[PDB]
């Protein structure tokens, strides 16, 4: 995965991914990167965080305690975020519990508000959990949708698959110096050899 | 919808009162999206019982009825001269969540 | 447990008019709250109700037009206009909410305010 295109040369505000440093990211590979994909609003953008507060990790997608990963938050105000309500990106809330980490909700159901469950048709409290975000590209500067993107990264005991540590300086001949090949160091000349290799 | 009418009117009796409400409803509504209200004579009404199964967290004993659903009946056994006010019955569940005519009280 | 409503507002015939129900004593991020309608030896009419932890709402026939209500979510507060305001509304709004704490609660509508008192008078 190219990070250099997402910090070296971008353009994309409130690049704190806290969990490992931006610099030398390259260097450092993990087991496996999970993409996320989400849309909030201008203010909501700061839930993301070691749980806090608010309706984002409690009844939204949660970021674990001590999680190791970086999020990227990016202004949305065109490419898809349009005039009137959009139909997509609704709420998620009125759950009984708070969630649990990496745990994903693809269930809608009706709430329980009382000692009663309705059977199926609402009423009194049986609230539905879904509404609609209602924002437009004529909003202010907190509410405005930001585009969030989670890189989560894996820490146990498999072996990294994402890596690449790139890293590039030229060849010189007839002049001791140090080389680091591809671990195996040592120093001395290098010259051109007519022995054959097998592939 | 609104042809509840509670049938009592106004009773005028000392404690020793056997006296009973009748909350008539239109169409049978499911229990437990039931509400009994009782207003006093300027300050804000209360709850007694909510939805014909059971009785609210704390308030005066000695008192607690139950019914159909075209009929919610509720009774009153020997209750204090302190609760001589309007009662209103109230139903839940299909909008718009109307209330009822309301129930006299006189000693 | 305790609800403070605004003071008695003197309006005009048919300007416009707005009460606020301050909420305090229990989460009012997840509940819900309905408004009706009072006076002197009357009856009480049901207005409208409203979730506040989600907006939506209905309203009774005599209130599809002219009344729309107000989230106003900071401050625990409620706000709920009515417009060409009318010589028979002089009304004590009052207001409800049910005593919810967690997530599931209690039925019915226990937690109550005082009300105003509006006068469209000259």
């Amino acid at each position: 995965a190219d990070y250099s295109v997402l910090y070296n040369s971008a353009s994309f505000s409130t690049f704190k991914c806290y969990g490992v440093s931006p610099t030398k990211l390259n260097d450092l590979c993990f087991t496996n990167v999970y993409a996320d994909s989400f849309v909030i609003r201008g203010d909501e953008v700061r839930q993301i965080a070691p749980g806090q507060t608010g309706k984002i990790a409690d009844y939204n997608y949660k970021l674990p305690d001590d999680f190791t990963g970086c999020v990227i938050a990016w202004n949305s105000n065109n490419l898809d975020s349009k005039v009137g309500g959009n139909y997509n990106y609704l709420y998620r809330l009125f759950r009984k519990s708070n969630l649990k980490p990496f745990e994903r909700d693809i269930s809608t159901e009706i709430y329980q508000a009382g000692s009663t469950p309705c059977n199926g048709v609402e009423g009194f409290n049986c609230y539905f959990p879904l509404q609609s975000y209602g924002f437009q590209p004529t909003n202010g500067v907190g509410y405005q949708p930001y585009r969030v993107v989670v890189l989560s990264f894996e820490l146990l005991h498999a072996p990294a698959t994402v890596c690449g540590p790139k890293k590039s300086t030229n060849l010189v001949k007839n002049k001791c110096v140090n080389f680091n090949f591809n671990g195996l160091t040592g120093t001395g000349v290098l010259t051109e050899s007519n022995k054959k290799f097998l592939p | 919808e609104i042809v509840l009418t509670q049938s009592p009117g106004t009773l005028s009796l000392s404690p020793g009162e056997r006296a009973t409400l009748s909350c008539r409803a239109s169409q049978s509504v499911s229990s437990s999206y039931l509400a009994w209200y009782q207003q006093k004579p300027g300050q804000a009404p209360r709850l007694l019982i909510y939805g014909a199964s059971s009785r609210a967290t704390g308030f005066p004993d000695r008192f607690s009825g139950s019914g159909s659903g075209t009929d919610f009946t509720l009774t009153i056994s020997r209750l204090e001269p302190e609760d001589f006010a309007v009662y209103y019955c109230q139903q839940y569940g299909n909008s718009p969540w109307t209330f009822g005519q309301g129930t006299k009280v006189e000693i | 447990m305790q609800l403070v409503q605004s003071g008695p507002e003197v309006k005009k015939p048919g300007t416009s008019v707005k009460v606020s129900c301050k909420a305090s004593g229990f989460t009012f991020t997840s509940s819900a709250v309905q408004w009706v309608r009072q006076a002197r030896g009357q009856r009480l009419e049901w207005i409208g109700w409203i979730v506040v932890g989600s907006g939506n709402t209905n309203y009774a026939q005599k209130f599809q037009e002219r009344v729309t209500i107000t989230r106003d979510m900071s401050t625990s507060t409620a706000y709920m206009e009515l417009s060409s305001l009318r010589s028979e509304d002089t009304a004590v709004y009052y207001c409800a909410a049910p005593y919810c704490s967690g997530g599931s609660c209690f039925d019915g509508f226990d937690i109550w305010g005082q009300g105003t008192m509006v006068t469209v008078s000259s």
